[PDB]
C-alpha cells in the first residue's frame, strides 16, 4: 500500500542522504595518509567528493576543496614504536616547536577583514568609540601565572568590533614588550588576571606579532596554540 | 589511517588512568584505559543480552526483550531469569557510559580543548540513570524501570504515562517539550545561517559573518551573534534534557494522581474560585 | 578552574551597527534599539535595527489579528470577567465546526465561524513571513537555506490545519486553539488512530527530535570547547581551516572513528532538524487518509 510505499521510499532517500552528508565532510583532511606522509591503502567506501571553488569577499582570491594537502611547516616529532598506532613524541620543546596540543595550522598571514574591508580585530584604543561597557575593565592589573608569581599587566584589550566581543588582553611583560592573551583562556578577578595554562616564565615565548596594531590568522593560531599547550606542557610549573 | 594533518597531534600524553600504558590508538581510534573498559563493559553486556535471548527463545530483534524484576522482589536481587540479568545489563551500561565520558575526558586533555562534550554528556547519562536508579529506588523497586527491548520500552513509555492520566499535563514535562521543540528550531536556523553565507548566490562572493548577522536584525530585530548561538544550542540541549529527568523524577514519588488534577491548585485560588461562569464555574 | 566561555566576562560596546547594506532597502530598516547588557553577558548587546517593508507590515497585521479574534473570543467564554479570564485561560478554546459542516465556509460564528476567521489570518500571517525570510536573503544576496529550511515546519502546519481536514472532507478534523485544547486533540488523535508509536514516521521524527538535541549538544559543546582558538569564526575557518576546525574535528574522528569538516558539520545539523518536521508532516497525513489504525497496519504492513 501507500504507507508502505512511502516508507521503504523515505529509507532510501534518508541513505543517499548520508552518503551526500558523509563525501562533503570529507573536503578537508583527505585523503587519508601513513604516518610517514605516504597515501593510506584503504580510504573507505565513499568517493572524494567532486571539488568546490569558494569565492573570497575582498580580492583574497579562491579556495578549492578538496584539493592538495600540505602541513607547509616541518613537525619536530618521532616515532616511539616500530608498528602504526603510537604517539609520536617531541623531538625538541613541543612549545617552542607547535607540535601536540601546542600545535598551530599555516593560516594566511593577512588579519580577518569586517563586511566592509577593514580589520575585524583591532586594539581597543584604536577602535573609536569602543569602552568596556559592563563587568570588571581588566585595563591596567597584573596578570598571574599558574605558578602564581606575576608576569605583566594589562595595557589594552583588543576587541572584534562587528562582535564588540573582547577577543585577547595585550599584556606588557617585564621587558617592555607586549604579547596577546586569548580573552578565552584567562580568568579577570577583582584585582588581577589569573591565566592558568602559563607560568609566569613562559609568557616570553609567547609568538608575537610583527606590526602592533594588527594579527593575522597565522599568528592567531601560533598564540592560541602556545597558550593551549602550557595546559600539558607547563604542568611541571603549576602548583595549585 | 590518518587524516592529512593529524600526526603532529598524536603526541603522547594527556590520560587520566595508567600512564603510556593503553595510550595509543586502533585505526581512527584512540584507546586509553578507559578505551579499554568501555570495550569490556559492552562485551558482557551483549553476552549477557543474548543470554536472555535465548531463555526468551528468539532471536528476533524486534522481539528480544530484557525484564526488570517484578515489583515483588523490591529493591533487592533477583534471579537471572526473573530479573537478575537485566540488573546486571543495567550494572554493565553505566559502566559502559561512564568510561565513555572520561576517554572523552582523556581525548580533551590529549588535544587541548575545553570539556564541554564530555560535559554535555553527562546529561545523558543522568537522564538514563534517573529512569533506570534513581526512580526506580525512590519508588521502591527495580520494577519501575524501563525494560532494554526496541517496542517493549516504548510500550512502558505509554503505559507509565497513561498511569496518571494525559501526561502532557505533567508540568516540568511541559517545559521539558518547550526546549526540545525550541532547540530543534534553532539548530535548523543556525545550520541553515552559515550555510547560506558559506554558499550563496550563483557567482557571488562567500559572504560574511556580519551579512550573517544583518540577516537577522533585519528579520527579527536581533542577532545572538556567533559564540551566542553556540552557547544557546549547548544550552537548550541541555535544558530540554534537565527537564526531562525532572518531570519523570516527580512522577510517581511526589506526585502519583492524575496530572491534569494538579492544574486545580490555580484554578481553586480562593479570589475566583467560586467567580461563576467560564469553563470551570 | 577554567573559564568555560558560557558567560562573557567583560562587555565591549562601541557605534550602534547599522549593517551591510547590499540590494537592502535601507529607507525600510528601523532604527538602532537600545543595548541589553543582560543579553550582553550571553550573546549581542544590540537590539536591532529591523526591516519593515510590505510582507513585514501584512505578516505582523494578521498575526496580530489572528492573536486578537482569538483573544475575543476566550473573553466572550469568560463572561468578559477579567477574574474568570485569568482563571480558566488555559481551559478556553476555539474549536473548528462541526463535522456537519463538512468544508463549509457557512459554519455560524459561535459554532467555528470564528476558528476559520482566525485560521485564515494565521495562514496569510504564516506565508507572508515565509516569503520575508526569502526576500532578506536575497537583498544580501546569500543562499535560501533559510526559507528552505522554513517550509518544513510549514509542511507540518499545513498538514495539520488545512491539507489532512481538506483529505478528510472537514475542518473538524483541524487543531483548536487553546492551551489545554490542542494538548488533549494530540493525545486523542494517537488514540484513534490506534496510538501513534506504531506509525513508523512519527517513530522517525522522534529519532530526529532526539538526535537535534543530541547534535545541537555536540556542535555547540565542540565549538565553545575550541573557541580558545576562535572556533566560533566558522566562516573564515572554512575559507581558511584552522587548528580549531582541526581539533575539533579529531576530538571526534579519536572517538567514534569519523567526522565533519566545518561547512560539513552544518550540513548534518540543517537536515538533522528539518527532517523532524519533513517525516513528521508525512506521517500525520497517511494518518486516517490511507492508515485508520496503525497497530493494524504494524501487523499486516499494508
Ligand atoms: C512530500 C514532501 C513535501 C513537503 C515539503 C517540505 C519540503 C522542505 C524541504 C527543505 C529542504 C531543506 C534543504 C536545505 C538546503 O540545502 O537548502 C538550500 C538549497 C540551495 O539554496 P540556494 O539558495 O538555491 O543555493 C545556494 C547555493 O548555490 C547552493 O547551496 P548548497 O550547496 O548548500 O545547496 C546544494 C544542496 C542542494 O539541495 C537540494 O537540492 C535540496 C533537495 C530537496 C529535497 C527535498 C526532500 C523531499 C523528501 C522526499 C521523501 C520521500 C517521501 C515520499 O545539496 C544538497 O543538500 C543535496 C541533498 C541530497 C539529497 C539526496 C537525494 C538522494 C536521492 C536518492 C538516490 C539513490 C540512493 C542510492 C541508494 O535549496 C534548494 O535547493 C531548494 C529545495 C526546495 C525543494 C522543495 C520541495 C518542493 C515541494
Ligand atoms: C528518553 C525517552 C524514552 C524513550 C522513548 C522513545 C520513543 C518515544 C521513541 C524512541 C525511539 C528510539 N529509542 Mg528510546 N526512549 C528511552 C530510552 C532509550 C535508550 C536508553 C538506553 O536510555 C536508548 C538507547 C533508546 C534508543 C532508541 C532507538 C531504538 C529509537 C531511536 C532513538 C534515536 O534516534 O535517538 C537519537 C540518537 C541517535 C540518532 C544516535 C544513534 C542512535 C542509534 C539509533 C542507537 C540505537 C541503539 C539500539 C539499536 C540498541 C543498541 C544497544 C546494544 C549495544 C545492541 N531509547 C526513554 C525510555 N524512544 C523511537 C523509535 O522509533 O524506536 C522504537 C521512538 O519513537
Ligand atoms: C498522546 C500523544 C501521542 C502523540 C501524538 C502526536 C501527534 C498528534 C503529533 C505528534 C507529533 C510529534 N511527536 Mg508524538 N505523540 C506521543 C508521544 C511522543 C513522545 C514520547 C512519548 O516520548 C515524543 C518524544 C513525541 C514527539 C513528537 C515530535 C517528534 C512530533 C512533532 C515534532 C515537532 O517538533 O513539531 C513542532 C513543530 C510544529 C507544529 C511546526 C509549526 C510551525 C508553525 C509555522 C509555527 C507558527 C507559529 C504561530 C504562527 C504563532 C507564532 C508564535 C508567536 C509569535 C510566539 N511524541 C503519543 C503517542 N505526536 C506530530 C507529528 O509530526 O507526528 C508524526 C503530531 O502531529
Ligand atoms: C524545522 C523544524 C523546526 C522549525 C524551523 C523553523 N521555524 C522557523 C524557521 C525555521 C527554520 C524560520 O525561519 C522562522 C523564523 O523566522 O524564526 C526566527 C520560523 C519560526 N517558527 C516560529 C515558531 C515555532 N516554530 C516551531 C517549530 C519548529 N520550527 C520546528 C521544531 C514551533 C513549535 C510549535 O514547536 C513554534 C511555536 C516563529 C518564531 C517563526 C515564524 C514566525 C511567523 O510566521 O510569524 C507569523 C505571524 C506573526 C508576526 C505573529 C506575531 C503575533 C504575536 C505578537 C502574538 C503573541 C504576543 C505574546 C504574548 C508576546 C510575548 C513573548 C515573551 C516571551 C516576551
Ligand atoms: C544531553 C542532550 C542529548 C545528548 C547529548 C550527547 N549524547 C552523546 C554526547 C552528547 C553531548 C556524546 O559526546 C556521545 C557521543 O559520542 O556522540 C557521538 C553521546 C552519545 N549518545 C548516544 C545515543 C543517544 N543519545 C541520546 C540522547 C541525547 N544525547 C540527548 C537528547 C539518545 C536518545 C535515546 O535520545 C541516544 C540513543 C551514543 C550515540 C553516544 C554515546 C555512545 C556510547 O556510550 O558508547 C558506550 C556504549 C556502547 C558502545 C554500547 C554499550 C552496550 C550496553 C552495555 C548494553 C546495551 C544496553 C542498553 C541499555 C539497551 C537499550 C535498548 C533500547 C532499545 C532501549
Ligand atoms: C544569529 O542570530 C540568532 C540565531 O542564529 C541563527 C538564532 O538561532 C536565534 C533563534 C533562537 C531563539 C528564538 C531561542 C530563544 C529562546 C527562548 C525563548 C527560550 C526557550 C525556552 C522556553 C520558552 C522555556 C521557558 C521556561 C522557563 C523560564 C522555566 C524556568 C524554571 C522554573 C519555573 C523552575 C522549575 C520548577 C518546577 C516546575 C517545580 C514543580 C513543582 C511541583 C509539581 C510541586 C536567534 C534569536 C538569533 O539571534
Ligand atoms: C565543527 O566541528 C565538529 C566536527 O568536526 C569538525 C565533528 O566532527 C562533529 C561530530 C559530528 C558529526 C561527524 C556528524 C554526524 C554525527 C551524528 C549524526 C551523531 C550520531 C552518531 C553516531 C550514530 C555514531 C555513533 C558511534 C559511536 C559511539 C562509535 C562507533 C563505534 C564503534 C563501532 C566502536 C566503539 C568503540 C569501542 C568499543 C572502544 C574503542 C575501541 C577499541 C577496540 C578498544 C561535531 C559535532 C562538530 O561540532
Ligand atoms: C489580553 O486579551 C486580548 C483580547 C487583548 C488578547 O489579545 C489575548 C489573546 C489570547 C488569550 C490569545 C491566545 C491564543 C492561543 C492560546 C493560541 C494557541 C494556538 C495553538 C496552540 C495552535 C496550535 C495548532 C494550530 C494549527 C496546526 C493551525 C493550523 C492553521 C492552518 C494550517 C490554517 C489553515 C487555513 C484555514 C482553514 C482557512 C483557509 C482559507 C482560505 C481561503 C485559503
Ligand atoms: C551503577 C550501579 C547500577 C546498578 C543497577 C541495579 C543493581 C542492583 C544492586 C542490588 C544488589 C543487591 N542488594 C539488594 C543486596 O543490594
Ligand atoms: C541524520 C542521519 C541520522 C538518522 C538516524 C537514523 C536512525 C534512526 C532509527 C529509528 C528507528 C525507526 N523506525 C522506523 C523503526 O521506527
Ligand atoms: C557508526 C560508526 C562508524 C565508525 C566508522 C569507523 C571507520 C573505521 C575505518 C576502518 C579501520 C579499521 N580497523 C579497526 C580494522 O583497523
Ligand atoms: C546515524 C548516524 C550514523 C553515522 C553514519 C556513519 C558514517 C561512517 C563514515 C565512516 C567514514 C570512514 N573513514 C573514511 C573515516 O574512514
Ligand atoms: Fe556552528
Amino acid at each position: 500500500d501507500l504507507a508502505s510505499l512511502a516508507i521503504y521510499s523515505f529509507w532510501i532517500f534518508l541513505a543517499g542522504l548520508i552518503y551526500y552528508l558523509q563525501t562533503e565532510n570529507m573536503r578537508e583532511g583527505y585523503p587519508l595518509e601513513n604516518e610517514d606522509g605516504t597515501p593510506a591503502a584503504n580510504q573507505g567506501p565513499f568517493p572524494l567528493p567532486k571539488p568546490k571553488t569558494f569565492i573570497l569577499p575582498h580580492g583574497r582570491g579562491t579556495l578549492t576543496v578538496p584539493g592538495p594537502e600540505s602541513e607547509d611547516r616541518p613537525i619536530a616529532l618521532a616515532r616511539t614504536a616500530v608498528s602504526e598506532g603510537f604517539p609520536h613524541a617531541p623531538t625538541g620543546d613541543p612549545m617552542k616547536d607547535g607540535v601536540g596540543p601546542a600545535s598551530w595550522v599555516a593560516r594566511r598571514d593577512l588579519p580577518e577583514l569586517d563586511g566592509h574591508g577593514h580589520n575585524k580585530i583591532k586594539p581597543m584604543k584604536a577602535a573609536a568609540g569602543f569602552h568596556v561597557s559592563a563587568g570588571k575593565n581588566p585595563i591596567g592589573l597584573p596578570v598571574r601565572g599558574c605558578d602564581l608569581e606575576i608576569a605583566g599587566k594589562v595595557v589594552d584589550i583588543w576587541v572584534d568590533i562587528p562582535e564588540q566581543m573582547a577577543r585577547f588582553l595585550e599584556v606588557e611583560l617585564k621587558d617592555g614588550s607586549t604579547r596577546l592573551l586569548p580573552m578565552q583562556m584567562v580568568k579577570v578577578q577583582s584585582n588581577r588576571v589569573h591565566v592558568n595554562a602559563l607560568s609566569s616564565d613562559l609568557f616570553a615565548g609567547i609568538p608575537t606579532i610583527k606590526s602592533p596594531t594588527e594579527v593575522t590568522l597565522l599568528e592567531e593560531d601560533k598564540i592560541c596554540g602556545y597558550v593551549a599547550g602550557g595546559l600539558m606542557y607547563a604542568a611541571p610549573k603549576r602548583k595549585s | 589511517a590518518l587524516l592529512s594533518f593529524e600526526r603532529k597531534y598524536r603526541v603522547p600524553g594527556g590520560t587520566l588512568v595508567g600512564g603510556n600504558l593503553f595510550d595509543f590508538w586502533v585505526g581512527p581510534f584512540y584507546v586509553g584505559f578507559f578505551g579499554v573498559a568501555t570495550f569490556f563493559f559492552a562485551a558482557l553486556g551483549i553476552i549477557l543480552i543474548a543470554w536472555s535471548a535465548v531463555l526468551q527463545g528468539t532471536w528476533n530483534p524486534q522481539l528480544i526483550s530484557v525484564y526488570p524484576p517484578a515489583l515483588e522482589y523490591g529493591l533487592g536481587g533477583a534471579p537471572l531469569a526473573k530479573g537478575g540479568l537485566w540488573q546486571i545489563i543495567t550494572i554493565c551500561a553505566t559502566g559502559a557510559f561512564v568510561s565513555w565520558a572520561l576517554r572523552e575526558v582523556e581525548i580533551c586533555r590529549k588535544l587541548g580543548i575545553g570539556y564541554h562534550i564530555p560535559f554535555a554528556f553527562a546529561f545523558a547519562i543522568l537522564a538514563y540513570l534517573t529512569l533506570v536508579l534513581f526512580r526506580p529506588v525512590m519508588m521502591g523497586a527495580w520494577g519501575y524501570a524501563f525494560p532494554y527491548g526496541i517496542w517493549t520500552h516504548l510500550d512502558w513509555v505509554s503505559n507509565t504515562g497513561y498511569t496518571y492520566g494525559n501526561f502532557h499535563y505533567n508540568p516540568a514535562h511541559m517545559i521539558a517539550i518547550s526546549f526540545f521543540f525550541t532547540n530543534a528550531l534553532a539548530l535548523a536556523l543556525h545550520g541553515a545561517l552559515v550555510l547560506s553565507a558559506a554558499n550563496p548566490e550563483k557567482g557571488k562572493e562567500m559572504r560574511t559573518p556580519d551579512h550573517a548577522d544583518t540577516f537577522f536584525r533585519d528579520l527579527v530585530g536581533y542577532s545572538i551573534g556567533t559564540l551566542g548561538i553556540h552557547r544557546l544550542g549547548l544550552l537548550l540541549s541541555l535544558s530540554a534534557v534537565f527537564f526531562s529527568a525532572l518531570c519523570m523524577i516527580i512522577t510517581g514519588t511526589i506526585w502519583f494522581d492524575q496530572w491534569v488534577d494538579w492544574w486545580q491548585w490555580w484554578v481553586k485560588l480562593p479570589w475566583w474560585a467560586n467567580i461563576p461562569g467560564g469553563i470551570n464555574g | 578552574a577554567e573559564y568555560q566561555n558560557i558567560f562573557s566576562q567583560v562587555q565591549v560596546r562601541g557605534p550602534a551597527d547599522l549593517g551591510m547594506t547590499e540590494d537592502v532597502n535601507l529607507a525600510n530598516r528601523s532604527g538602532v534599539g537600545p543595548f541589553s547588557t543582560l543579553l550582553g553577558w550571553f550573546g549581542n548587546a544590540q537590539l536591532g535595527p529591523i526591516y519593515l517593508g510590505s510582507l513585514g507590515v501584512l505578516s505582523l497585521f494578521s498575526g496580530l489579528m489572528w492573536f486578537f479574534t482569538i483573544g475575543i473570543w476566550f473573553w466572550y467564554q469568560a463572561g468578559w470577567n477579567p477574574a474568570v479570564f485569568l482563571r480558566d485561560l488555559f481551559f478556553f478554546s476555539l474549536e473548528p465546526p462541526a463535522p456537519e459542516y463538512g468544508l463549509s465556509f457557512a459554519a455560524p460564528l459561535k459554532e467555528g465561524g470564528l476558528w476559520l476567521i482566525a485560521s485564515f489570518f494565521m495562514f496569510v500571517a504564516v506565508w507572508s513571513w515565509w516569503g520575508r525570510t526569502y526576500l532578506r536573503a536575497q537583498a544580501l544576496g546569500m543562499g535560501k537555506h533559510t526559507a528552505w529550511a522554513f517550509l518544513s515546519a510549514i509542511w507540518l502546519w499545513m498538514v495539520l490545519g488545512f491539507i489532512r481536514p481538506i483529505l478528510m472532507g472537514s475542518w473538524s478534523e483541524a487543531v483548536p486553539y487553546g492551551i489545554f485544547s490542542h494538548l488533549d486533540w494530540t493525545n486523542n488523535f494517537s488514540l484513534v488512530h490506534g496510538n501513534l508509536f506504531y506509525n513508523p514516521f512519527h517513530g522517525l521524527s522522534i529519532a530526529f527530535l532526539y538526535g537535534s538535541a543530541l547534535l545541537f549538544a555536540m556542535h555547540g559543546a565542540t565549538i565553545l570547547a575550541v573557541s580558545r582558538f576562535g572556533g566560533e569564526r566558522e566562516l573564515e575557518q572554512i575559507a581558511d581551516r584552522g587548528t580549531a576546525a582541526e581539533r575539533a574535528a579529531l576530538f571526534w574522528r579519536w572517538t567514534m572513528g569519523f567526522n565533519a569538516t566545518m561547512e560539513g558539520i552544518h550540513r548534518w545539523a540543517i537536515w538533522m532538524a528539518v527532517l523532524v518536521t519533513l517525516t513528521g508532516g508525512i506521517g500525520i497525513l497517511l494518518s486516517g487518509t490511507v492508515v485508520d489504525n496503525w497497530y493494524v497496519w504494524g501487523q499486516n504492513h499494508g
